[PDB]
RNA sequence: GUUCUUUGUAAAGUGCCUUCGAAGAGUCGAGUUGUUUGGGAAUGCAGCUCUAAGUGGGUGGUAAAUUCCAUCUAAAGCUAA
RNA sequence: UUGACCUCAAAUCAGGUAGGAGUACCCGCUGAACUUAAGCAUAUCAAUAAGCGGAGGAAAAGAAACCAACCGGGAUUGCCUUAGUAACGGCGAGUGAAGCGGCAAAAGCUCAAAUUUGAAAUCUGGUACCUUCGGUGCCCGAGUUGUAAUUUGGAGAGGG
């Protein structure tokens, strides 16, 4: 089908055609609201890859997020502590701009569940994302056993809890020696390692 | 590659009767795939070169493969990726006018 | 238990055994290993020479299972044989039908040669052997068969 | 000619040219939709035709 | 606080460690609950032994490669050689591990043998039949114990050929040590102008 | 356990030959900055710049070039104890 | 002039949904200092308190881009160990995991990328009736910028 061609073409971002489309579309998105409903996916192949289906109940939202570091919000840059914490201007917000995008979109459409999101564009000021959401109340989603898992209350605001792809990435949820700190949850692992286990018959 | 049966040395380890398991279909994740070869060729035809690819072609034609590989290693991450990209670029050059 | 402790005996004695002049203050010398180089230097250099500094080369991601190699000296070499079979193997010290000892199965990696064994042939299967251990086994008429 | 995300059809003229398939860029996904009983179609092909 | 001749201690209690102290007062209660859960699961499931048949498998890491133990599941090759399909083995109580591969004929043969033994020693009930009560046994592991393979016999003839096993080990280590140097030396001496 | 339902020349599994075998991109990776980690020429995370490939890609706890080998298959997803 | 389409609106339109509480435990963000170092700035306290967002009966994790280097193991979690060890550290004070091994519990899987193309085979809603956690007929609508069936790498697909 056309999705293979779409996927290969989308990887030529610095080609002439994609540069032209980038400029025109970034202007249009900038003119629109910071968060706004998208009529259809701009990248249908990417939406399908991320789990979107073209049926009633699936929603696409475009969201603009400011780029750069997280300036420390302290007044006048005063941190009132030791010089190791005096930094204000090169602090990095250990969570993705994509995660910020999905959290804001989910707060907007709280009746939906954030399934996923993907990058669509960026300028110096903004990064642009399209968020795929599912309507857990829609009967097309409550039936269709492939998708009614997201109807379970355990999946409320998975983007707010870091359960989407970008959330698991930022939480460091991966297998292996490089994720010893964050495999089963960073704080849970820390608690387990800093718990004193005392048995009835002391060992 | 048969083990020597002793605990030290080059092919150390216990001798067992080998089996040669059937090849997994994984280990072919990055395979040839005529379909994707066609799609990638068509996309390379319709979308041309990136600015750094054009710069690399100019560097190959004017300053040599070594300078081109230096610039490619700068632009991409690694030296292996740079070498592969320069090979692709001079294959493009060969497929171009200078057949 | 509390009823046997000296704090029961210090009841009625004001300083609780801690002195009138130098009391029981909180942390008079610092906490933990404080001042190991400055005011506890004598107690460090005596009773703990070698404590400060670095002494060798690092080993990132060292796994102890690589170095697992428990040692068994020739002095025993026969506790590995079950006690009942040991007598009939010690008697009739024959070149044929010599007892086979799988020291790796017993849980050892290298055979060392501390003791002395009787003049009884034994087939000692091991991953590694000391030179003297092998010569003593051969002098007793046995053999070392390297395994992995 | 009016496929709003155009990447869905930009490769189509070149694909048809490479496969030797005659192609025409025509006005109206809405018109093609009327062809195929849909609102929009974005493509419309003839593979066999009556004699 | 460095007093008289005592070992240096490393007691890590400089955090709020008292906020995370797990005293296992519930050891006995949890044992009771585990036994209750095993009994309820045994009653709930079919007269099925509470656990799947596991393969015999060699432990890694030469510290442990001398011994054999239960693995996760039988390989696809082992199941095929035992004459089942993976899905049906999973339904009749055989653990199947697609990840494990067979490079050892002895382990493969032992696993195929215990699969055949299990198939001969279990009775599969018909889907819509009678299958009179078959006296559930609770442990497939206890029914099919993992046995350490016998590597040698108790007594044998001494066959010392004068090879000097210590010298064999020394030579193997030295040859490994100098293999690359000798290969480079031969590469450079193959110049032949 | 017992009965009216019988699905259905429907669905599924298995042998041999043959042609194939699509497998996720501003992502991986790289530099730099900050933070973090036991992770030490850099453990994870994040910002910015660069930005892949397909016998590829990741990992293989000392940076690098070269030659191999081993082991998985990312950038999408669900799941009880 | 009529009828579409696309995009964007409005309605006390038809039907729904979110917010707040609780918050012991759980998933994240943000984030100290007292304190220890006999001073102190890195460090430590602590990836903690406080602050903010978000769940459930558990949560999270989870069926390997794993561990390994073996005669190889084989999702995740937890316990016992590894181990106060490798390593980090004004290499000072201090800090500090992981593989293997025993055990508890065990469970496996599904999408995207495929032409149904001799038949959008898919689905919401409305309405009538019915044996009403739903079913059937009809009607709109969604949907080809792709909804079903089929496949998920362990494979698997097309032909014979
Ligand atoms: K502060
Ligand atoms: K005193
Ligand atoms: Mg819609
Ligand atoms: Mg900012
Ligand atoms: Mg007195
Ligand atoms: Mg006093
Ligand atoms: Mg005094
Ligand atoms: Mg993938
Ligand atoms: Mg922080
Ligand atoms: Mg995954
Ligand atoms: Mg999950
Ligand atoms: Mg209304
Ligand atoms: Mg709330
Ligand atoms: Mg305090
Ligand atoms: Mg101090
Ligand atoms: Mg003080
Ligand atoms: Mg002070
Ligand atoms: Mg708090
Ligand atoms: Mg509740
Ligand atoms: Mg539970
Ligand atoms: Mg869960
Ligand atoms: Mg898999
Ligand atoms: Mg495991
Ligand atoms: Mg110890
Ligand atoms: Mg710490
Ligand atoms: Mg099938």
């Amino acid at each position: 089908g056309a999705y293979k061609y779409l996927e290969e073409l989308q990887r030529k971002k610095q080609s002439d055609v994609l540069r032209f489309l980038q400029r025109v579309r970034v202007w249009e998105y900038r003119q629109k609201n910071v968060i706004h409903r998208a009529a259809r996916p701009t990248r249908p192949d990417k939406a399908r890859r991320l789990g979107y289906k073209a049926k009633q109940g699936f929603v696409i939202y475009r969201v603009r997020v400011r780029r750069g570091n997280r300036k420390r919000p302290v007044p006048k840059g005063a941190t009132y502590g030791k010089p190791t914490n005096q930094g204000v201007n090169e602090l990095k917000y250990q969570r993705s701009l994509r995660a910020t995008a999905e959290e804001r979109v989910g707060r907007r459409a709280a009746n939906l569940r954030v399934l996923n999101s993907y990058w669509v564009n960026q300028d110096s000021t903004y990064k642009y994302f399209e968020v795929i959401l599912v309507d857990p109340q829609h009967k097309a989603i409550r039936r269709d056993a492939r998708y009614n898992w997201i109807c379970d209350p355990v999946h409320k605001h998975r983007e707010a809890r870091g359960l989407t792809a970008t959330g698991k990435k930022s939480r460091g949820i991966n297998k292996g020696h490089k994720f010893n700190n964050t495999k089963a949850g960073r704080r849970k692992t820390w608690k387990r390692q800093n718990t004193l286990s005392l048995w009835r018959y002391r060992k | 590659t048969v083990k020597t049966g002793i605990a030290i040395g080059l092919n150390k380890g216990k001798k067992v009767t080998s089996m040669t398991p059937a090849p997994k279909i994984s280990y072919k994740k990055g395979a040839a795939s005529n379909r994707t070869k066609f799609v990638r060729s068509l996309v390379r035809e319709i979308a041309g070169l990136s600015p750094y690819e054009r710069r690399l072609i100019d560097l190959i034609r004017n300053s040599g493969e070594k300078r081109a590989r230096k610039v490619a290693k700068k632009r991409l991450g690694s030296f292996t990726r740079a070498k592969a990209k320069v090979e692709e670029m001079n294959n493009i050059i060969a497929a171009s006018r200078r057949h | 238990p509390s009823r046997f402790t000296k704090t029961r005996k210090h009841r009625g004695h004001v300083s609780a055994g801690k002195g009138r002049i130098g009391k029981h203050r909180k942390h008079p010398g610092g906490r933990g290993m404080a001042g190991g180089q400055h005011h506890h230097r004598i107690n460090m250099d005596k009773y703990h020479p070698g404590y400060f500094g670095k002494v060798g080369m690092r080993y990132f991601h060292k796994q102890q299972a690589h170095f697992w190699k428990p040692v068994l000296n020739l002095d025993k070499l026969w506790t590995l044989i079950p006690e009942d079979k040991r007598d009939q193997y010690l008697k009739s010290a024959s070149k044929e039908t010599a007892p086979v000892i799988d020291t790796l199965a017993a849980g050892y990696g290298k055979i060392l040669g501390k003791g002395r064994i009787p003049n009884v042939p034994v087939i000692v299967k091991a991953r590694f052997v000391s030179k003297l251990a092998e010569e003593k086994i051969r002098a007793a008429g046995g053999v070392v068969e390297l395994i992995a | 000619n009016d496929v709003d995300p155009i990447e869905l059809v930009v490769f189509l003229p070149a694909l048809c040219k490479k496969m030797g398939v005659p192609y025409a860029i025509v006005k109206g996904k809405a018109r093609l939709g009327t062809l195929v009983n849909q609102k929009t179609s974005a493509v419309a092909a003839l593979t066999e035709v009556r004699a | 606080a460095i007093s008289k001749n005592l070992p240096i201690l490393k007691n890590h209690f400089r955090k709020h460690w008292q906020e995370r102290v797990k005293v296992h007062f519930d050891q006995a209660g949890k044992k009771v609950s585990r036994r209750n859960a095993r009994a309820t699961r045994a009653a709930k499931i079919a007269p099925r032994p509470l656990d799947l048949l596991r393969p015999v498998v060699r432990a890694p890491t030469v510290k442990y490669n001398r011994k054999v133990r239960a693995g996760r599941g039988f390989t696809l090759a082992e199941v095929k050689a035992a004459g089942l399909t993976a899905a049906y083995a999973r339904t009749i109580g055989i653990a199947v591990d697609h990840r494990r591969q067979n490079r050892n004929q002895e382990i493969f043969d032992a696993n195929v043998q215990r699969l055949k033994e299990y198939q001969s020693k279990i009775i599969v009930f018909p889907r819509n039949g009678k299958a009179p009560e078959a006296e559930q046994v609770l442990s497939a592991a206890a029914t099919f114990p993992i046995a350490q393979p016998a590597t040698d016999v108790e007594a044998r003839a001494v066959q010392d050929n004068g090879e000097s096993a210590f010298r064999t080990l020394r030579l193997a280590r030295s040859e490994k040590k100098f293999r690359g140097i000798r290969e480079k030396r031969a590469r450079e001496k193959a110049e032949a102008e």
